RNA sequence: CUACGCGUAGCAUG
RNA sequence: UUCAUGCUACGCGUAG
């Protein structure tokens, strides 16, 4: 045709450039670029069909396809008069792509065109897209922006978990290497904001305006104003970026002199912590007109909200500054002459620099409360310890305590023989049996300690979305509104296992009873008001555990120091203990499952959705990979109850503290101290709690992400698409809580995507009907949200979906369940893994328990919690139970017969005649108790 | 069966062998778990008889250790 | 009557958890080598046998097609049971050998092991091998 | 009988402090303390300019000769000269039994020792 | 006779 | 050899 070889003369134009007419001679329908649009027909950031646009492409030397297109872009007269407006007060800047506009006879009309130049393949929202809405089969457009700029070559791809972090962590390198790319799309984006500025327009501006390059182009809904006086609303924009400023690590440049990639590392000087005036430089470059105020160090926050907000900046920009700055922060105080170095401060990578307040210098006296400050400081073990080099792990050690390294080994488990002879003397594992030992103490060796820890690289600066983390906390704390919370004094908090170890060094003395009774009540209040003024450090000996699993990975427990247990209960044990007695609340944390109070879970999730499915997942590495700023929300949530009985600055340092004893910390693994890039320590006060409210955010994340992924025009229901509007409005365009969409989203998912949260593991029952259309979360967008979010990949192997109610969860807790029959009611009981069981009769963790004949209460624990094994239609597991049944026949057999033989018959028998009868098992789940 | 009980023999054989201080040589003992965390996750039968083989081997190589002369009867 | 019901019964858990923790190394090992006779296979009693009449191995026994297995051979009749010609039959496998190292360290051929040498011999012998 | 416990945790307190004030330098550490120029000083560069020692501890040969080359080697823009090497089983390491050859017969991960010159 | 708190032990879950 | 939850088993205090 003449037109489109006509067409493709003039778009070219005054630049000369060879073009090839990539789509066809008229204007070319796109295949699915991502948006970001607000409009009367739709509102979110989903996919949608760019029809207007007629893309072409350049033609090089010795005609090779280069990544620079001539969007074209088919619009009306009266919307091309003010893109001409605009385009002709923005055309000095060198952050639009030119535009070169004309008007050209497609069918005898003049229509005009918008033919833009040199924009790549791709916008920023697809890049952003693809990246945060990630599914593992569906990544094509990921795959063409990685190759198209060098980041890996095509053959990356075809290795098997390319796109995993937990496997494959050269991802993350491969992803770096786009960190350039964002880094100078954003200074194209301030170039483009100063300009925008100083012509005085107006304009929201997204993401997709933008290519790879960093020429935005769009001029459309742009309003011209006063020069000077002009403002762009990047609140969409960064929001939306925030993901990928640390997935690409965008600011790496900015670690190295004149932020130049060729150039060496900034020599930084290592005695300097506060690097406020260079985060503040940061922000002036980068996130400029970003029109809320940043505070750098974060104890200059106005609310929680804002300490989210400043500490999201705050965890993008401390990965240029060097980590030997962050930690602790020591000062040379002087008690009584000798000379202490303490710490009097914390750099948080997050919250900022924070000093303490009650700082004492000249101190004359220590009480017990100093005592345990100072000592439970890092600073007098990082400063008298000898340095250390690990080459071991990556993660940043400090020092070391001792004269040479210690290695732990777990050991193997000592085989009940005895138990096992019972097992196949009444006929189980036989060839091809379906139940057969796949649990045991599996041993380990010296390094185990170390390459446990190590698993801490899998955590990674993860700078969040700050509006959908600003919105998706009010939900989440919409959650825990059936709560109450509040510090309680040092007389009110009840511990529940006083002989347990008190961390480092307290376990160099004693246990935490120890601790617990010296110290008086008033000292324990007195060091809880120190923390609400102080932030202090604390080391967590880091030590393994020895437990039944299936798998020869060894476990770790984080026994966190006792001036962090005995100041986080007294901060959050209201609130725990609220958590752990309010019954049918979506966090069913403290809901025994025995008495029928499975079934009246399962039934509370069950409520009153429409189409109700289920549907659960697992976090791969849950502990070891949440970021630091959903753990940080996390404890922020949890204290959203101290509106009352604390102050704003009595937050932020019981904030601080929590972060320093439990989120960034000096770790103690095997004699020598590591710094712990984030996570959760498990000997945490909150950390079934804080996991649990980790989990609601990414539940309620993947919401907003698949209510807004969905187009919005293709939503036959009209009630949710005036609530996807409004998702969109109270997410990036309203600053304050908006409390009636709040009540609204959270009314929302109480309906539709309905929840059950102990801790870790959850199970939702949510409406499959909207789930198909995609107005609640289905697998895949938890999977994108725990991939842009968590940074782990979350296979579709690991989660599961029962369509049928009845069946219940295929696994809650490590608990199957089934629905079976009694009294003339179809109860659901929860049954475990029958390899699970048999495997704790087999192996035991100590020989005093093997035939010290301590097996009985051993034995009846068991055989409660393998009693609905026995209703399974399988008999090969129905006769687990009958198995322990018997099993607790012959000890309290042998049991009568030694004790005979050693001095006389029993007369009290009939104590134990109900052991090994199933009255005592099925009324441990029968409703009525 | 023949796969349970060679995983419990491989469970009670590393525990006689933790019993007989082979923690302290670091190569031998981590070459120990290798072996016992191979048995307990094998599906086959003949692979955990020969890495059996081997951990017993590493057993027997201790001469003053059990005297296997009086304990076979 | 009453109260001396609890305090036999600590009294027998204090004995029965004292009875099970002294003997915890004797008695594992009669229960390992129990069940190892209780197995039955032909390499796990072929390195129990060998072990017994003093055929006893000085390193881990491998896994690869071709490593190295060093092994005491105490006298000549256990080497007639366990090596026919340039052979050695052990663990299930052939183990084809490639030198032998006497009690003084020197290597010695397989031509000069018969009888009449063999009160020659400085024994044990510490031979080594490889994999079929 | 309580105040007693509390007693003798206050004196290994105390002792544990005094202890570890008198083991940690005093001439590079005062040096750097008056060298900041408010007094305070991140914790963890306290032991990277101010360390008696150096430990390494080294999982293979391939990171012992990228790391602890020699008798004498550089970390922490400081020159460090090797004091000993032990082992994984606690026991000595002569420089000269680390090669390429003798690396699969070494009780891997060895822990080098070495003073600050 | 019954339930509720306390202490110890044990088991399971996260 | 941690934190939090639930349930057993074993000895106490309170009330009906
Ligand atoms: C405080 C605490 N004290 C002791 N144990 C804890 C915790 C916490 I918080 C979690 N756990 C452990 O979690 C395991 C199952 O989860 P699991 O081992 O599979 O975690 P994971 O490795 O990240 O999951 P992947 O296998 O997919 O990688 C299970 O023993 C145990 F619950
Ligand atoms: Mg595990
Ligand atoms: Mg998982
Ligand atoms: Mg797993």
């Amino acid at each position: 045709s003449a037109d489109a070889q006509s067409f493709l003369n003039r778009v070219c134009g005054v630049s000369a450039a060879r073009l090839t007419p990539c789509g066809t001679g008229t204007s070319t329908d796109v295949v699915y670029r991502a948006f970001d649009i607000y409009n009367d027909k739709v509102a979110g950031f989903a996919k949608f069909l760019k029809t207007n646009c007629c893309r072409f492409q350049e033609k090089d030397e010795d005609d090779n396809l280069i990544d620079s297109y001539f969007v074209v872009k088919r619009h009306t007269f009266s919307n091309y008069q003010h893109e001409e407006t605009i385009y002709n007060l923005l055309k000095d800047c060198p952050a639009v792509a030119k535009h070169d506009f004309f008007k050209f006879r497609i069918d005898g009309d003049m229509v005009p065109h918008i033919s833009r130049q040199r924009l790549t393949k791709y916008t920023m929202a697809d890049l952003v897209y693809a990246l945060r809405h990630f599914d593992e089969g569906n990544c094509d457009t990921l795959k063409e922006i990685l190759v198209t700029y060098n980041c890996c070559d095509d053959d990356y791809f075809n290795k098997k978990d390319w796109y995993d972090f937990v496997e494959n962590p050269d991802i993350l390198r491969v992803y770096a290497n786009l960190g350039e790319r964002v880094r100078q799309a954003l200074l194209k984006t301030v170039q483009f904001c100063d300009a925008m500025r100083n012509a005085g327009i107006v304009g929201v501006l997204t993401l997709d305006n933008q290519d790879l390059n960093g020429n935005w182009y769009d001029f459309g809904d742009f309003i011209q104003t006063t020069p000077g006086s002009g403002v762009p609303v990047v609140d969409s924009y960064y929001s939306l970026l925030m993901p990928i400023l640390t997935l690409t690590r965008a600011l790496t440049a900015e670690s190295h002199v004149d932020t130049d990639l060729t150039k060496p590392y900034i020599k930084w000087d290592l005695l300097k912590y506060d690097f406020t005036e260079e985060r503040l430089k940061l922000f002036d470059r980068y996130f400029k007109y970003w029109d809320q105020t940043y505070h750098p160090n974060c104890v200059n926050c106005l609310d929680d909200r804002c300490i989210l907000h400043c500490a999201n900046f705050n965890v993008l920009f401390s990965t240029v500054f060097p980590p030997t700055s962050f930690g602790p922060l020591v000062r040379k105080i002087f008690v009584d002459g000798v000379p202490f170095v303490v710490s009097t401060g914390y750099h948080f990578r997050e919250l900022g620099v924070v000093h303490n307040q009650d700082v004492n210098l000249h101190s004359s006296r220590l009480s017990f409360k100093e005592l345990l400050v100072y000592a439970a400081d890092p600073a007098m073990h990082a400063a008298s310890g000898n340095l250390l080099l690990d080459k071991r792990t990556t993660c940043f050690s400090v020092a070391a305590l001792t004269n040479n390294v210690a290695f732990q080994t777990v050991k193997p488990g000592n085989f009940n023989k005895d138990f096992y002879d019972f097992a196949v003397s009444k006929g189980f594992f036989k060839e091809g049996s379906s139940v057969e030992l796949k649990h045991f103490f599996f041993a380990q060796d010296g390094n185990a300690a170390i390459s446990d820890y190590d698993y801490y690289r899998y955590n990674l600066p993860t700078m969040c979305d700050i509006r959908q983390l600003l919105f998706v906390v009010e939900v989440v704390d919409k959650y825990f509104d059936c709560y109450d919370g509040g510090c309680i004094n040092a007389n009110q908090v009840i511990v529940n296992n006083l002989d347990k170890s008190a961390g480092f060094p307290f376990n160099k003395w004693g246990k935490a009873r120890l601790y617990y009774d010296s110290m008086s009540y008033e000292d324990q209040d007195a060091l809880f008001a120190y923390t609400k003024r102080n932030v202090i450090p604390t080391i967590t000996q880091m030590n393994l555990k020895y437990a039944i699993s299936a798998k020869n990975r060894a476990r770790t427990v984080a026994g966190v120091s006792i001036c962090s247990t005995m100041t986080n209960r007294q901060f959050h044990q209201k609130l725990l203990k609220s958590i752990a007695a309010t019954r049918g609340a979506t966090v069913v944390i403290g809901t025994s499952k025995f008495y029928g109070g499975w079934h009246n879970m399962l039934k509370t999730v069950y409520s009153d959705v429409e189409n109700p499915h289920l549907m659960g997942w697992d976090y791969p590495k849950c502990d070891r990979a949440m970021p630091n700023m959903l753990r940080i929300m996390a404890s922020l949530v949890l204290a959203r109850k101290h509106t009352t009985c604390c102050s704003l600055s009595h937050r932020f340092y019981r904030l601080a503290n929590e972060c320093a004893q439990v989120l960034s910390e000096m770790v103690m693994c095997g004699g020598s101290l590591y710094v712990k890039p984030g996570g959760t320590s498990s000997g945490d006060a909150t950390t079934a709690y804080a996991n649990s409210v980790f989990n609601i955010c990414q539940a309620v994340t993947a919401n907003v992400n698949a209510l807004l992924s969905t187009d919005g025009n293709k939503i036959a229901d009209k009630y949710v698409r005036n609530l996807q509007h409004r998702l969109y409005e109270c997410l990036y365009r309203n600053r304050d809580v908006d409390t009636d969409f709040v009540n609204e989203f959270y009314a929302y998912l109480r309906k539709h995507f309905s929840m059950m949260i102990l801790s870790d593991d959850a199970v939702v029952c949510f409406n499959s009907t909207y789930a198909s259309q995609g107005l609640v979360a289905s697998i895949k967008n938890f999977k994108s949200v725990l991939y842009y979010q968590n940074n782990v990949f979350m296979s579709e192997a690991k989660c599961w979906t029962e369509t049928d109610l009845t069946k219940g969860p295929h696994e809650f807790c490590s608990q199957h369940t089934m629905l079976v029959k009694q009294g003339d009611d179809y109860v659901y009981l929860p049954y475990p893994d029958p390899s699970r069981i048999l495997g704790a009769g087999c192996f035991v963790d100590d020989i005093v328990k093997t035939d010290g004949t301590l097996m009985i209460e051993r034995f009846v624990s068991l055989a409660i919690d393998a009693y609905p094994l026995t209703k399974h239609p399988n008999q090969e597991y129905a006769d687990v139970f009958h198995l322990y049944l018997q099993y607790i026949r012959k000890l309290h057999d042998e049991l009568t017969g030694h004790m005979l033989d050693m001095y006389s018959v029993m007369l009290t028998n009939d104590n134990t005649s109900r052991y090994w009868e199933p009255e005592f098992y099925e009324a441990m789940y029968t409703p009525h108790t | 069966s023949k796969m349970s009980d060679v995983k419990c023999t491989s469970v009670v054989l590393l525990s006689v062998l933790q019993q007989l201080r082979v923690e302290s040589s670091s190569k031998l003992w981590a070459q120990c778990v290798q072996l016992h965390n191979d048995i307990l996750l094998a599906k086959d039968t003949t692979e955990a008889f020969e890495k059996m083989v081997s951990l017993l081997s590493v057993l027997l190589s201790m001469q003053g250790a059990v005297d296997i002369n009086k304990l076979c009867e | 009557e009453k109260m001396a019901d609890q305090a036999m019964t600590q009294m027998y858990k204090q004995a029965r958890s004292e009875d099970k923790r002294a003997k915890v190394t004797s008695a594992m090992q009669t229960m390992l080598f129990t069940m190892l006779r209780k197995l039955d296979n032909d390499a796990l009693n072929n390195i129990i046998n060998n072990a017994r009449d003093g055929c006893v191995p000085l390193n881990i026994i491998p896994l690869t097609t071709a490593a190295k297995l060093m092994v005491v051979i105490p006298d000549y009749n256990t080497y007639k049971n366990t090596c026919d010609g340039t052979t050695f039959t052990y663990a299930s496998a052939l183990w084809e050998i490639q030198q032998v190292v006497d009690a003084d360290s020197k290597i010695v051929q397989l031509s000069e092991i018969s009888m009449d040498n063999s009160p020659n011999l400085a024994w044990p012998l510490i031979v080594t091998a490889l994999r079929a």
